[PDB]
RNA sequence: UUGAGAGAUACAAUUUGGGAAGAAAUUCCCAGAGUGUGUUUCUUUUGCGUUUAACCUGAACAGUCUCAUCGUGGGCAUCUUGCGAUUC
């Protein structure tokens, strides 16, 4: 039964690989639901380059 | 100004439903199969019932039998077919977001155009600040 | 150019080009009857799209045993202006005669003017609650599909299918909960309708929710045994 | 490798050479093969030092330049007791232009060891604060936010000054070092000090600096050096550029 | 341990499992459908019961 | 803070099942489900306190006269910098 089942699997891999969306499984589902239904400043473009990343030690160390 | 905006809006609306005509929407419903016995209830597997492979079962647009199981003409379709199919969805989405933007644009001068005609106007103000206009109850002859 | 692929149901195909569609082989060449696109690939075809055809949503959602077959007779219950009766003519071929019933006059003028072009379809313009009123036409249609929207869907099937259907035949029915109750859950409506069909010597096979095209709709298929 | 040896001879001569008796800061400079395309603005992007803190903010003279009304900017940060013993003096930008002008910017440079301004009026700074500050990056004006809330399009600016979060920025900005991006390859960062700590402390300060600058992820604050670093050269402000990491 | 015992009773008394996306319902017998009246449902009888026994009239 | 019911499920438990190679075990393409601990949204059981709420309406914007709409002029770039929308 290995000869007939391999031919069925060969036709199955011919269609399922060529009629799917592997990397587009998320975007073509989010856009289909829409069809059927680091701080950024507005005016100063130098906000995100120069700001200090505040850590927990910077909020706690009273020193 | 009101005629031009609705003409662009109805252009994008007609291209939307024309864009929905040749597009494909996959269905994921509650496809349920009734059974007559408890012994067939707990031995059920869709690969057993549809007598086909697992990757063939989950696709709903077609589910071919193993008897019916006995490609790349759109060449390199692993990046060409899925992106171009996504681009038709993207164009319909750009049809929709342009249309609902033109709907909000049209309504904003249509309230302005009806503000100029006649009657006793009265400017009401919402507590959130959204202004509107409520009119007197005068029957225009 | 377009890669073609036959469906699990015979007689209906899927055109897998760069865009994807569900497509049927034409019977009337060079004639669309409500403005539908086509692919000639040779044999000229015709497209479906489920947003106005409630059978097409049942096809696209995945139907296990479409009793509409490419050599079988189909009773179209509720022929809404030939928008899908012309489609089931393309999927059964010139082999079995497809019967269409309707009440209203606006679909009736569209049915007769389109059944002039199509010899597969014969239109009946009489009430579907009275199968004796058109008893002079049908004997054991090979399957029946219903798309009626009058709140006796179970009775209008049990009246027609008890004497116009082949034994061990298939019965299809489109039921929507907005017609019948429109105030409870949809699943309890369809649970009511399958026990309604169970009392009429019909074993319900499959029910499918038609969610992305027709909200609050359904398609029930099943076998019908041992009368008529 | 030999980075410990290079820092050893640099530390030994800087307390011995009469010319190098006064420079107390240590710089590594980076020359790359390709030129990074972003031209030299005057907003210093800062980088963290994940293990060893450089300076704690209670040993540096800190000048803040604020907005023109400057009432609650002055009032809240002086009477919060999170920042009350932190800021040296607070000046509005219009009053800074009017009061400190001429040769008094030199004594403002000498007396006050660090300058920081809000993101509102930092671009207006170099024409009122002088070209003496913009000779390198010793007293380049650093960056602080003030409100911890954003402004969208057509929204009215709601004025707020939270002292705890701006104190945590000065904690986050004095504990480490900063880079200013340049058009050509040669950029210099001031890592470590001669007497704040020692050679193994500077060595991992070097390693955390080159780890952040060569990060191919984390683009807008970190993805500045592209490809690979050709070499790095440790120096003081007046010494020679001692070589390490030849390839 | 009897909390697990009636949990198992709910397991054999259930008649609908959701095999993946698909669902399967068990069909009851024809003799029980014809020779027995249908169940009352809780929404129609409790609407009458707590209306009659509402606290606006001092029952009890 | 209850009595259960219905799930997306986050970790683990051998499985159930189609295909392939596993001579002997594996293991892959996978398709799920079940169980415990999670974490949970909603339905009713539950006791006390409270019979008032919410919205609309009548002749209900306007002598500090108000509202449109087009223009003009000046502020706010240390930024309501202004959408066929309303920056003041």
């Amino acid at each position: 039964r290995k000869y007939l089942n391999k031919l069925i699997k060969r036709n199955s891999q011919n269609l399922r690989s060529w009629d799917l969306e592997e990397e587009v499984r998320d975007e073509l589902e989010d856009i289909q639901q829409s069809i059927l239904k680091f701080v950024k400043d507005h005016r100063y473009p130098g906000l995100t380059p120069g700001l200090a990343p505040v850590g927990l030690s910077d909020e706690e160390d009273s020193s | 100004d009101s005629n031009y905006v609705r003409t662009l809006r109805q252009i994008e609306l007609k291209k939307l439903e024309k864009g929905a005509k040749q597009l494909m929407f996959k269905s994921s419903g509650n496809h349920t199969i009734f059974v007559d016995s408890r012994e067939k209830m707990n031995e059920f597997t869709p690969e057993k019932f549809f007598n086909t492979t697992s990757e063939m079962v989950n696709r709903s647009e077609n589910r071919l039998t193993k008897d019916q199981l006995a490609n790349a003409s759109s060449i390199m379709p692993k990046e060409s077919l899925d992106k171009k199919k996504l681009k038709k969805f993207k164009q319909v989405k750009q049809h929709l977001q342009r249309e609902t933007q033109l709907k909000q644009v049209q309504q904003r001068m249509d309230a302005q155009r009806e503000l100029l005609k006649k009657g006793s106007k009265k400017k009401i103000v919402d507590s959130s600040g959204k202004i509107s206009f409520k009119w007197k109850k005068q029957r225009k002859r | 150019k377009v890669v073609i692929e036959p469906h699990r149901h015979a007689g209906v195909y899927i055109a897998r080009g760069k865009e994807d569609l569900l497509v049927t082989k034409n019977m009337a060449p060079g004639e669309s009857v409500y403005g539908e696109k086509r692919i000639s690939v040779k044999v000229e075809y015709r497209v479906w799209n489920p947003f106005r055809s409630k059978l097409a949503a049942g096809i696209m959602g995945g139907l296990d045993e479409l009793f509409i077959a490419p050599g079988k007779k189909v009773l179209y219950l509720g022929a809404a202006s030939g928008t899908s009766v012309s489609h089931v003519s393309d999927v059964v071929g010139p082999e079995g005669v497809v019967y269409a019933v309707e009440f209203s006059h606006r679909p009736g003028r569209e049915l007769i003017s389109m059944a002039k072009k199509r010899p597969n379809i014969i239109p009946i313009i009489e009430d579907a609650r009275h199968p004796q009123k058109y008893r002079m036409l049908i004997g054991m249609v090979d399957c029946v599909f219903a798309d009626v929207a009058q709140p006796d869907q179970a009775r209008i099937i049990a009246l027609n299918s008890h004497m116009f259907l082949k034994d061990q035949g298939g019965v299809v029915i489109s039921i929507k909960a907005n017609c019948i109750d429109s105030t409870v859950d949809a699943e309890t409506v369809f649970a009511r309708e399958v026990q309604k069909l169970r009392e009429e010597r019909i074993k319900p096979l499959e029910q499918l929710t038609l969610e992305p095209y027709e909200r609050d709709h359904c398609i029930v298929v099943g076998r019908y045994m041992r009368s008529g | 490798g030999l980075a410990e040896k290079a820092l050893k001879a640099l530390i030994l001569q800087c307390e011995e050479n009469p010319s190098l008796k006064n420079d107390k800061d240590i710089h590594i400079i980076i020359n790359t093969g390709k030129k990074m395309g972003i031209n030299r603005d005057n907003i210093p992007r800062i980088i963290p030092l994940t293990k060893y803190k450089l300076f704690k903010p209670r040993d540096l003279n800190i000048l803040l330049i604020t907005k023109d009304p400057s009432a609650l900017y002055r009032e809240t940060l002086t009477k919060d007791e999170h920042t009350s013993e932190l800021f040296k003096e607070i000046i509005s930008v219009k009053n800074l232009r009017r009061r400190f002008k001429g040769s008094k910017l030199t004594q403002l440079y000498k007396d006050f060891d660090l300058v920081v301004a809000d993101y509102r009026v930092h671009h207006l700074l170099p024409e009122v604060l002088g070209s003496r500050f913009y000779h390198g990056s010793k007293k380049l004006p650093y960056m602080i936010r003030m409100s911890k809330e954003v402004k969208l399009k057509r929204q009215q600016m709601v004025e707020k000054c939270d002292p705890i979060y701006v104190r945590a920025q000065l904690r986050s900005i004095c504990k480490n070092t900063s880079y200013i991006p340049n058009n050509d390859n040669c950029l210099s960062v001031r890592v470590g000090y001669i007497q704040k700590h020692s050679i193994p402390e500077i060595l991992q300060n070097i390693q955390d600096t080159i780890n952040f600058l060569t990060d191919k992820s984390k683009r807008p604050q970190g993805g500045v050096i592209k490809g690979g670093i050709i070499s790095i050269f440790v120096k003081t402000s007046n010494s020679t550029s001692l070589p390490i990491y030849q390839f | 341990i009897k909390t697990k015992k009636r949990k198992t009773l709910k397991n054999l008394r259930k008649d609908s499992v959701k095999r993946g996306k698909f669902r399967v319902q068990l069909l009851s017998t024809t003799q029980d459908s014809k020779t027995l009246p249908p169940k009352k449902e809780s929404s129609i009888i409790r609407s009458k019961d707590r209306w009659l026994n509402r606290k606006a009239l001092n029952k009890g």
